[PDB]
RNA sequence: CCAAAAGAAGUCUUUCUUUUGGUUAACCAGGAU
């Protein structure tokens, strides 16, 4: 969603996420 | 002394083997197998193991 | 009996027999040539290849090795790819599925060599399991629900028969099988349909043979009108010419009874062909069943809404009472698991009342395909209480099934149970693994080596106690402990007769003979009181479990008894020990861990209920000595024979006082060692029982007479 | 394009009608392609004869028993229906069999008019006790494969007539069973294997040959799309 | 119940064998002993002669000594004496 | 299996417990793992329980101890503002869960909402006492567990396993981005780092199976090389190709150039395959499986593998090791191969 | 040398040197490597798995022509059992399956007179979707039952007016191999498997003869020497169960390390004679110089 | 009741590579079998031709790459495994192709010998930059069925030879359905439909006609019994 | 018991003679059933 050039793959999601998930290598 | 020393306790059992001067008769199924032998049960025991096969008299005159 | 082999294995194990074969057939001058060849692999090697293969026994085995039956020997048969082919019915013996396992080949050289593999390890040779005497070949999975599906009676089905209306004849009549397939063929008839055939070919039943022919019987050829459907006349045309005619519904059990009778009253080959033929009608008919997952399939209960709605008024209820102080941590706790408990078990016969009875699902499950109702239940319904890291309910509890979702929250609580049960899964292999290396060692010295001592003593049966009223009701553990066995005395009830006499197999018309009879206890041999001096008599040990035959004069007991009590261990799920410890702690002869004192005489005891334990005083009918017990920590509660432990109360030599496990040491110096001996074999077979495994009492016997050899010296 | 290793066909006789015949080695994956093929064949595309319909007198309204006669009505029907007639005329024929006094009727007892034959005249079919008589009339005409019973599309023209299912083909059971075959490092041909079962109006071999021949007619009709078409050939026998 | 034909390895019946003698361990001597004697006959056939006969029964184009051995002991054409 | 590897936590080290001496007890799901140690993911093995996955939110304090962000609730108004926590501070607090019925104003629909208590207690608290709640669902899994659809239908065991065996899939020939995932796919394949990202944005130049070439806004351009069949530890292909064109825009951040195994910048570890459920003539027995011949004629679960060995020259007290095709007892017909220098 | 059981084309050749001032560990003079690459198809034996922990190894690989196939004359791709489902509670890849078709064939729910109840939360930008559309559903926040039993009910048709899979997300399926179609529907979809690192070009070994190691003369073990199976304790007891002495000794005796009955055994086999008798394998001798080795007099009797 | 009214056969042309043959009238319940023995032909025994291997220039092995096409080699040899070429002698014969300068390479740009003819000009194939210059010969080769690569120590052959696999099936899609009247007076028979779509290499009437032809003398096998 | 070289015979590629050469282990780790 926040990468630049991304497939669209749509969602069933309902609910929001405040917090983007951080760095998995941090 | 064999058996039991490779059961377990190889150190305790072979020691006091030696103090004891056992002698293994070479009498169970693991001995024989360990020594490369043919075990004493099943085909290996002398009822089945030296059974004397022999053509029958009439098969003979036969062929 | 076959195995299939990839032929580049086969090229390799059977090269020496290849090059000798080249040589002779002057497609080489000289083995070196020959051994070129093979190693170029020329199109001709192969042409000789299958010839020498032919009739030469190979011997297959997976690890672990936990029983005899994990080393088979098969004919090799060549086969394209790289993995060899298990034929689906020996799965069990081997214990292999088939989702990545692996297995060893070997190949047998000489001439006793393969004189062995062909007649004592020979898989077909080999139907019956040396621990139980139960058929391991029977049909599983796939191939019981296609014998399921295909022998059932659907009402109102295609083509079925109809009664006369008075203005056409009887319809559904057909004059022989042919006819009828040939009917089926055309969509006319079900093979599910009750029809009248006329059978020429299948023997009749009992009642139906001797009323209709008498003489002697159906005689093939003879004719006879039956009233079943299509599938039936189709399962029974793979039995035996002479089986009479089943008409059942081949649930798993009347399956397995069928073997069993085969087994008993036919030869080996011919049980080996019938099991073969059910395979393949069973593989067939599995396709055709329809038995397929769909979440259209897996139903929901209609009103578990109002039930959990209804079972939440009574948690909330409990709730509330604790909440005012009515009651503490614990009760609230119990009176919460209980209440889920109920909710439960009335959604659970909810669901059960809800679903059809031709759901995929549910006709896995009653086929006795593979598995129970309780998954069925978690799956559809709902999941229910679930336990802590320590092992405690929580009250909570999961309220969603597996169709619906869990939440986070049940997941999370659901992970618990399922690590604790990964864990035990892994201790438990090895323990039983080091567990069956011990007891293949203690006994091994015991060997069948003469064919009767000849001697008069041997142990009691319990045999259909009586009932209070007055009836024989059959001891339910009877086919373990009975059965297998020859008399040591005659039977003789009422002044009659000698019902059995001495030295017979004890099978069952024995059994049945003896009941009718009305005698509730013989005298039986076993290897308990053999007189031999090393080993045992074909005698005392009695009917071998695998061959069904009275045992051989070079059989290896020992090994079979030792492989016989390990191997179920995997499949013994684990402060009273209760499972796989239970059973280590009882071989090893190690005081319990919550030992329970016995009393050492007759007599009234007198009980102070002391502080933070009790004390128990034995008083001696003769008044020599009082035995007294003190410590006896209250954490254990007191033992209820026939009403709990009551002051004053008449106590037995051997009773138990406390609730708990006796110690063996103390049952020997008290009562004896046949009472020990009792004590140790019902001790070990209630833990199997609890989780229904069956395993005879013999090679029981065999490791606790093994465990009582020596004596200790008092006096030089 | 040829095919390479021709197949071939034995037959391994097992009883008076009935047979086992053998077809090796296939390419692998005809075995399939040809077994039910000619399965079906052999079942539904022999012409045969067989009885359609039959009157007994005595039996209009109940057909529990017949007077006279051992045997309940159905009993009748099913041994009737088990016979093996030969007929030559398209249009059905009528038979009469008909016997009075105590004894056994037996299909010899039939008498068949010109061109009708019965292969097995030693059959059983009822019993009649003191001084029954029977009289049954059958409708023979000759068809293909199996015809359930064709229920009466004129009731007012006959009452007594009752129809009974038909097994006009004189093929019976008919099974097939595929395996695997050769040591040509290939170890994955076919080999089928027939068992043909026939009445004795018929033998297995003839039904074989007739099954061939309208297979061979009906594969005709996509052949000759295109006469120059390049396909799979065996070659000479 | 009558059996069909056995098949390759399972022929003869194994019951039909063990009826010859008094357990399936003195069988496996017994058709090894007789299978040894027939490899030794076919070994010495182009050599000089020996006491060692046989086969007693019909060959097949290629027949392991062994099966053959089987073969005979089915037919009731030999004879053995236990230890 | 790279991205997990290095997000583990082993308890067995030195200075760590032993795999043959821990009991049941260290092996079991504390109730403070929640969103701190994924309780799916772990060995199948001796291992089990030994061996576990940082959770995908969760980060490590200044004195080593792992936290968790939580969205704190201001009087049953649900705020945004996040605070990480450790196992006390959620041990003393109240813990609602992120699925709840928030009402677009930060309030709960009903004042009953399931919650966590001190020691891990699950209850009914009314929405007046919490005081934090989860950020989202998908906190307490980690990145392997994360890319499992339809999750809370699947049995634990069955879940562990299933993320298990996603890191032993191999790369195939061509890969195909599920029809059916879960949206975690493109963020594990970018921080993976198995992929080239544009680093500046710019214009591409040139572009060919060995490098790409930028033009960034400014002057400078930037050349990207490929990795071209290139073997990883375990002995599979680690191949690189372009996905973008000589004349495409591309933005810092953008997925330049694919890897082993993503398709488009999401990571696809399979194929999706046309699956059938029934029971088939006893060759899908027993957990087998029946595949068409589809899959081999058109090289659908076709790999490469590459097999690496090697060969040295050292001196020896003798000395002269010497690499030559002059090798003795050997003949001429093996060594036609063999270039003119062994 | 390439070891045992290795093939493929030379694909890279790295060559260092002293000459050249490469830095290399002391005492080296130069270092050859050398790559090999090969490319491995699907086979039996080969184990593949999906995402739900449904693994199993490839029992069969049919031709495409007999094969179960859609109406249209779709041959199906994979086969799988259903009595694994059930069991084991994974039933979430039935969803998925059920999913995937959806997803496949594509939809467009039909909000004619508004949007049907079932769709009252499905987000928009999902009441219609093209074939080959990629959807996802987060791990615990994701597609209900119902929303996949409303979008199965509406799915657009392949190329014609025809609808394979029906609502209850099964179809009629045709026997490729007899013909005849199947007499239920069967549960048809696409579901995602991968290729697990368990291949049997890797597992798959054999020996007749070859190595064997130097302090007991017992064969090697592994793949790329040669080695045997290991015929260890627990498969020992077995063959005593059996009563198999013959089987036992052979195998623990000219089989393993009797030094002369190994080469006797060979001559014997090629030459057609009978095969001698053992003698006493090596590692007992190994172990009586062991145990003498401790001051132990350890002396065989007669 | 003997019905003796012999089968026919007629066509329904749906497009260039695709039609419908209707077989009526049919014996009551040999509609499915016919229709599978024939599907099963058609989708297995159709002869044709196709690329047995390929050599390009520059290459020593299928694992490198071109300078300047975008592709490597692999993925070219994917690509140009979806050609379909019809030949008409049995010998072997090269085709070549030839590409410089900036542009995509489809399959029009093969310069096929006598005989042979590519039947989809509009493939694509690669796509090369100023830098780039393809140069690749094919082998096309006639048979059935499908071969898998032929190693190249088997034949002689040097190290740039490419082996392919070689799928030599005209055939694209076959299915059937079966319209059966059961009349009440027990007058039925089946109606086949069978439906044929061919990759643009041979009409579905050639693909037919081969399977008559092969099952034709299949059956004539059993048929001369006697 | 294999490989290389030389000599003789024949076959168009096998045999005979002479010379030379010619297998490991233990740890740690990771997986599988
Ligand atoms: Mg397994
Ligand atoms: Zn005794």
């Amino acid at each position: 969603n926040s990468v630049p050039g991304a497939p669209n793959r749509v969602s069933f999601a309902k609910l929001r996420e405040p917090l983007e998930v951080p760095g998995l290598l941090d | 002394w064999l058996s039991a020393a490779s059961f377990q306790e190889t150190t305790r059992v072979l020691t006091d083997a030696a103090i004891n001067c056992r002698s293994d008769k070479l009498n169970g199924l693991k001995e024989n197998v360990i020594i490369g032998k043919l075990i004493p049960a099943g085909t290996g025991i002398n009822r089945y193991r030296n059974i004397a096969v022999q053509p029958t008299e009439e098969a003979r005159a036969a062929a | 009996h076959q195995c299939g082999l990839p032929k580049l294995m086969a090229l390799e194990l059977f090269k020496p027999f290849v090059m000798k074969r080249l040589v002779d057939l002057n497609h080489a001058q000289n083995i070196k040539s020959a051994k070129r060849m093979v190693e170029r692999q020329r199109p001709q090697v192969w042409d000789v290849l299958e010839e020498v293969i032919a009739e030469h026994p190979v011997l297959l085995n997976r690890a672990p090795t936990l029983h005899r039956l994990g080393i088979q020997a098969f004919e090799p048969m060549l086969v394209e790819g790289k993995a060899i082919q298990l034929h689906p019915l020996v799965c069990e013996a081997f214990n292999a599925d088939f989702d990545g396992d692996q297995m060893a080949v070997h190949l047998p050289l000489s001439a006793e060599a393969q004189a062995e593999a062909r007649i004592l390890m020979l898989s077909s040779n080999n139907i019956l399991s040396p621990a139980s005497g139960r058929p391991l070949a029977m049909p599983r999975l796939d191939m019981v629900t296609g014998l399921y599906y295909l022998t059932t009676e659907v009402p109102g089905d295609t083509g079925e028969y109809q009664p006369a209306s008075g203005d056409h004849p009887e319809t559904g009549v057909y004059s022989s099988p042919a006819e009828a397939i040939m009917a089926a063929d055309r969509g006319v008839l079900s093979v599910r349909a009750k029809i009248k055939v006329r059978l020429t070919q299948l023997r009749p039943p009992v009642e139906i043979e001797a009323e209709l022919f008498g003489h002697s019987g159906w005689q093939p050829g003879d004719a006879w009108m039956a009233e079943t459907t299509l599938g039936r006349v189709m399962f029974n045309e793979l039995l035996p010419l002479g089986y009479p005619f089943v008409n059942k519904q081949m649930h798993k059990k009347v399956q397995a009874a069928i073997i069993n009778d085969l087994a008993e009253r036919y030869p080996m080959i011919v049980v080996a062909q019938t099991v073969d033929k059910l395979k393949d009608a069973g593989f067939y008919w599995a396709t055709r069943s329809g038995v397929t997952v769909s979440m259209a399939d897996v139903l929901v209960p209609p009103r578990k809404k109002e039930i959990l709605d209804h079972y939440e008024e009574r948690a909330d209820k409990v709730e509330k009472q604790f909440q005012r102080g009515a009651l503490n941590h614990d009760e609230r706790n119990e009176a919460l698991v209980e209440i889920w408990k109920e909710a439960t078990d009335e959604v659970g016969q909810a669901l059960r009342e809800h679903y059809p009875d031709d759901n995929p699902i549910i006709t896995i499950v009653d086929s006795g395909a593979t598995g129970n109702f309780t998954q069925t239940r978690t799956l559809a319904g709902m999941k229910g209480l679930v336990t802590n890291p320590k092992g405690e309910f929580i009250p909570r509890p999961v309220k969603s099934s597996f169709r619906e979702g869990l939440t986070v929250l049940e997941y999370f609580i659901n992970t618990h149970g399922a690590r604790k049960g990964l864990a035990d899964t892994a201790l438990r292999t090895a323990d039983s693994g080091y567990l069956t290396r011990r007891l293949v060692d203690v006994s091994q010295d015991v060997i069948v080596r003469e064919h009767d001592c000849q001697t008069e003593r041997g142990i009691v049966v319990e045999l259909a106690e009586r009932a209070p009223d007055g009836t024989l009701i059959r001891d339910p553990y009877i086919e373990t402990s009975a059965y297998a066995r020859t008399l040591g005395t005659d039977a003789v009830d009422e002044a009659g007769n000698v019902i059995v006499e001495r030295g017979q197999d004890l099978g069952d018309p024995e059994i049945d003979a003896l009941l009718a009879a009305g005698i509730t206890q013989v005298k039986v041999r076993s290897v308990l009181t053999c007189a031999t001096s090393t080993g045992v008599c074909a005698t005392c040990y009695g009917r071998s479990m695998a061959t069904g035959k009275l045992v051989d004069i070079g059989e290896a007991v020992g090994i079979v008894a030792a492989q016989s009590i390990g191997e179920p261990g995997t499949q013994l799920t684990m402060d009273i020990t209760g499972g796989l410890p239970r059973v280590q702690e009882l071989f090893e002869a190690r005081v319990p861990r919550g030992k329970a004192p016995i009393a050492d005489v007759t007599g009234r005891v007198r009980l102070e209920d002391g502080e933070r334990f009790y004390k128990i005083t034995i008083v001696p009918d003769d008044g020599g000595e009082e035995v007294v017990y003190d410590k006896i920590s209250k954490r254990q509660r007191l033992r209820v024979f026939k009403r709990v432990l009551s002051d004053g109360d008449h106590v037995e030599v051997g009773q138990q006082l406390m609730e708990g496990s006796a110690d063996p040491h103390e049952v020997l110096r008290v009562q004896g060692p046949r009472e020990v001996q009792i004590h140790l074999v019902r001790e070990v077979q209630e833990v199997y029982r609890a989780q229904g495994v069956s395993i005879h009492d013999k090679h029981i016997e065999v490791i606790v007479r093994q465990m009582l050899r020596r004596v200790t010296i008092i006096d030089s | 394009m040829l095919i390479s290793q021709r197949p071939t066909l034995s037959e391994d006789v097992l009883t008076d009608n009935r047979s086992q015949f053998v077809i090796e080695p296939l390419e692998p994956g005809f075995g399939y392609t040809l077994g039910n093929s000619l399965r079906r064949t052999l079942l539904s595309s022999i012409p045969g004869a067989a009885v359609t319909s039959i009157r007994i007198d005595g039996v209009l309204h109940e057909f529990t028993t017949v007077p006279g006669v051992k045997e309940d009505v159905t009993e009748i029907i099913l041994n009737l229906k088990s016979l093996v007639v030969s007929s030559e005329e398209d249009e059905p024929v009528t038979m009469y069999l008909r016997k009075q006094g105590p004894g056994e009727v037996t299909a010899g007892d039939i008498v068949p008019p010109a061109g009708v034959t019965v292969h097995n005249p030693g059959m059983h079919i009822a019993t009649l006790n003191d001084k029954g008589k029977l009289e049954v009339e059958l409708v023979v005409e000759r068809g293909r494969g199996y015809v359930p019973a064709v229920q009466n599309r004129a009731s007012g023209a006959e009452i007594g007539r009752i129809p009974v299912d038909s097994i006009y083909s004189p093929v019976l059971k008919v099974t097939y069973k595929v395996d695997a075959t050769r040591v040509e490092q290939r170890t994955d041909f076919d080999k089928l294997i027939l068992d043909v079962e026939t009445k004795n109006s018929i033998s297995p071999r003839d039904a074989l040959a007739s099954a061939g021949k309208t297979l061979v007619e009906l594969f005709g009709l996509a052949r000759e799309l295109n006469v120059e078409a390049e396909g799979i050939e065996i070659g000479p026998s | 119940g009558g059996y069909d034909t056995p098949l390759g390895i399972t022929n003869p019946p194994i019951d039909e064998l063990l009826d010859r003698v008094s357990s399936k361990y003195a069988l496996v001597i017994y058709a090894a002993k007789r299978a040894r004697q027939i490899n030794d006959y076919y070994n010495q056939l182009g050599e000089g002669i020996l006491e060692y006969v046989g086969p007693l029964v019909e060959p097949g184009l290629q027949e392991k000594p062994l099966s053959i051995a089987l073969r005979e002991i089915h037919a009731d054409l030999l004879e053995h004496t236990e230890g | 299996s790279g991205l997990t590897h290095k997000r583990r936590l082993s308890a067995l080290g030195p200075g760590g417990l032993s795999r043959e001496r821990a009991g049941l007890e260290v092996r079991d799901v504390h109730p403070s793992h929640y969103g701190r140690m994924c309780p799916i993911e772990t060995p199948e093995g001796p291992n089990i329980g030994l061996i576990g996955s940082l959770s995908v939110y969760a980060r490590v304090n200044p004195f080593g101890f792992i936290e968790t962000p939580y969205r704190k609730v201001v009087d049953g108004v649900v705020s945004d503002e996040i605070v990480y926590l450790t196992a006390d501070e959620e041990d003393r607090h109240v813990v609602a869960q992120a699925n709840s019925p928030i009402d677009a104003d930060g309030r709960f629909v009903e004042p009953r909402v399931l919650v966590r208590r001190k020691a891990g207690e699950v209850e009914y608290v009314p929405s007046s006492e919490v005081d934090y709640m989860d950020v989202s669902p998908r906190q307490m899994v980690s990145v392997a567990t994360a890319m499992i659809p339809f999750l809370e239908h699947d049995d634990a065991n069955r879940a562990l396993m299933g993320a298990n065996m996603q890191r032993q899939a191999v790369p195939l020939v061509r890969s195909e981005a599920p029809l059916v995932g879960t949206g975690m796919e493109l963020r594990a394949a970018i921080d993976a780092g198995d992929v080239v990202v544009a680093e500046e944005s710019g214009v591409i130049e040139e572009v060919s199976a060995d490098y790409i070439t930028v033009m960034h806004d400014n002057g400078t351009r930037r050349t990207y090389r490929m990795r071209k069949f290139a073997r990883s530890n375990h002995g599979t292909c680690a191949n690189q190709c372009p996905i973008v064109d000589a004349g495409d825009r591309v933005e810092a951040g953008q997925v330049i150039a694919d890897g082993p195994c993503t398709d488009d910048g999401e990571m696809a570890l399979g194929k999706n395959l046309l699956v059938a459920i029934m029971p088939w003539e006893g060759h899908n027995y027993e957990d087998a499986i029946i595949l068409s011949n589809r899959l081999v004629e058109e090289d659908v679960l076709t790999s490469i593998h590459i097999e690496e060995h090697e060969i040295d020259a050292r001196d020896t007290k003798l000395g002269a090791e010497e690499i030559t095709r002059d090798i003795p007892n050997i003949s001429d017909e093996v060594l036609a191969d063999l270039d003119e220098r062994g | 040398k390439v070891p045992h059981g290795e093939s493929g084309k030379v694909i890279g050749i790295r060559v260092f040197s002293r000459e050249d001032e490469d830095e290399l560990p002391a005492g080296v003079n130069e270092l050859v490597r050398v790559y090999v690459a090969q490319k491995r198809k699907i086979s039996d034996g080969d184990k593949l798995a999906g995402r739900h922990g449904n693994k199993g190894v490839i029992g069969k690989i049919l031709p495409v022509e007999d094969m179960p196939f859609l109406a249209d004359g779709t041959p199906v791709d994979i086969i799988l059992n259903t009595h694994g489902v059930p069991r084991r509670m994974n039933i979430g890849q039935i969803l998925e399956t059920h999913l995937g078709w959806c997803a496949h064939s594509g939809w467009k729910v039909d909000a004619a007179k508004g949007v049907p109840d079932w769709a009252a939360r499905l987000p928009d930008e999902l009441l219609e979707a093209q074939p080959n559309a990629i959807v996802s559903t987060p791990v615990f926040d994701g597609a209900q039952e119902a929303e996949l039993q409303g979008l199965l009910s509406c799915t657009l048709p392949n190329r014609d007016g025809d609808v394979l899979v029906d609502a209850d997300g099964k179809a009629m399926l045709f026997d490729g191999r007899s013909g005849e179609p199947f007499p239920y529907p069967v549960t048809v979809g696409y579901m995602y498997i991968m290729k697990l690192h368990h291949l049997v070009d890797d597992k798959i070994h054999a020996r007749s003869t070859g190595p064997y190691s130097m302090i007991t003369q017992q064969p090697l073990g592994g793949k790329a020497q040669f080695g045997g199976q290991r015929f260890g304790e627990m498969e020992c007891w077995a063959m005593q169960a059996y009563g198999a002495a013959y089987t036992l000794q052979e195998l623990l005796t000219i089989k393993s390390d009797d030094t002369v009955g190994r080469v006797k055994v060979y001559e014997a086999i090629v030459k057609g004679e009978n095969i001698p008798e053992p003698g006493i394998p090596e590692s007992f001798k190994v172990l009586l110089k062991e145990l003498q080795s401790l001051c132990l007099n350890v002396e065989v009797l007669s």
